[PDB]
């Protein structure tokens, strides 16, 4: 939790989940690591005095949507998160922007595998709750 | 095969830039009446700030006092969509009149406060004497004269006795047509609610403070 | 943090604010508290109410952005909402920084009631 490299925590993550290796620039100046995506708010991955966070920004307009859908964003958060520390996603927010995170539970930080599903879980629920602030 | 996040990765990268963030409980406690109301406008946040740093004593006032209002009106038409149709609406105006006015020292929320314990009662009563005449009625001519008869008084009396209003005494005396023309937009505002609508009744007596305070929120 | 006695951590906050399984702390004056160990972290929750979780639905938005302003005592800087016997749930993650000593602890469960006096407020109908 003190020798945690945590740029070669994501590259074999990324690695697991078949990404291609080449997409993978200059990442060890440990400031925070950015996933760029296809149609998604990048994911950044950062740590902060031996807490590692998995978050992103949902959108330029997504508080003003979050009057409308804060029930449904509430369920969502309530349904739980395995990977994360108390079980449950973090919202706060960025820039102006609504900001879904997750404190990483230790379990998920052992090796690449567990990382990568911390990965995927967080992709996944950054669609959803993307689109519930469509 | 890759998982979606891999297929769908575009680049990974590093950023100086990218970075996270890091107690009076009664403030807390008034925000969240605020923030019941402010969600009704196009932008809750921008309805914040504007809240936040005016300082019309007397404004901010009648903003707090709607926004509990507004909570208890939507206690009460949650369930019928009619009713929080037109809960929903009158927010939005509300707050779009926030927004469009500033809370400046001259605003058009201040103004309208009963300033005396003997103009709250009369307030409070003739909203009481509204939800009679419209439950013994659109509006007939009779039940239109008794809403007028009930609302114009207590305009002319802010007019007479307040000073949450910043016009000049004298001034005041010009504004007959005012009184008319805001007691028939409350007559307007009630008679298309009671069209668009036990439980009737209870939603009525919680929309008829808002109506009403509405209309003096668009009182030029 | 396996030398953790969470029964002896409850008895010295107590201890040091002038006073006298899930630890049910019912106090004079003071709502039903629940204090539990699980898998090293320490919770420490409440219940809301017979309605609370139909009130969360109407009133959501403003529960959420007092959610949002923070909770400096709890893991991520935040309380979570839960469920239990039907029933909405304000739950503190409790961060290590506060379960060093009693004086420590005490100002969590001090800080608990007074958020969750907060969140009783938003959720009365």
């Amino acid at each position: 939790m003190q020798h945690l490299d945590i740029a070669e925590l994501v590259r074999s993550a990324l690695e697991v989940s078949g990404c291609d290796p080449s997409l993978i620039g200059g990442i060890d100046s440990h400031s925070t690591i950015v996933l760029d995506l296809f149609a998604l708010p990048s994911i950044c991955i950062s740590v902060k005095d031996d807490d590692v966070w998995i978050w992103a920004q949902l959108g330029a307009d997504s508080m003003v949507v979050l009057q409308q859908r804060a029930y449904e964003i509430l369920m969502t958060i309530m349904e739980g998160c395995h990977f994360a520390r108390g079980g449950q996603l973090l919202l706060g927010e960025q820039n102006g922007e609504l900001t879904l995170k997750a404190l990483v539970h230790p379990d998920f930080l052992s090796d690449g595998e567990k990382f990568s599903t911390a990965l995927n879980g967080f992709y996944n629920y950054l669609e959803v709750f993307s689109r519930s602030l469509m | 095969q890759a998982t979606n996040l891999a297929a769908n990765l575009s680049a990974v990268r590093e950023s100086a830039t990218a970075t996270l963030s890091g107690e009076d409980f009664p403030a807390l406690i008034k925000q969240a009446s605020l923030d019941a109301l402010f969600k009704c406008g196009k932008d809750a946040e921008a309805l914040k700030e504007v809240f936040t740093n005016s300082n019309n004593v007397a404004g901010k006032k009648a903003i707090m006092e709607f926004a509990g209002l507004f909570r208890s009106a939507l206690n009460a038409t949650s369930d019928s969509p009619e009713a929080k149709t037109l809960l929903m609406k009158v927010g939005a105006e509300y707050t779009a009149q926030i927004i469009k006015d500033g809370l400046k020292e001259k605003s058009a929320f201040g103004p309208w406060l009963p300033e005396t314990k003997k103009a709250e009662a009369k307030l409070e009563n003739l909203e009481k004497q509204l939800l009679d005449i419209i439950k013994n009625n659109e509006l007939s001519k009779l039940s239109t004269n008794l809403v007028m008869q009930e609302v114009m008084p207590y305009i002319a009396s802010c007019i007479e006795h307040n000073f949450g209003c910043t016009l000049d005494p004298l001034t005041r005396s010009n504004l007959t047509h005012l009184v008319d023309k805001a007691a028939a937009k409350a007559v307007e505002a009630l008679d298309m609610c009671h069209q668009k609508l036990e439980a009737r009744h209870l939603e009525m007596q919680t929309l008829i403070p808002l109506l009403l305070r509405n209309v003096f929120a668009q009182i030029p």
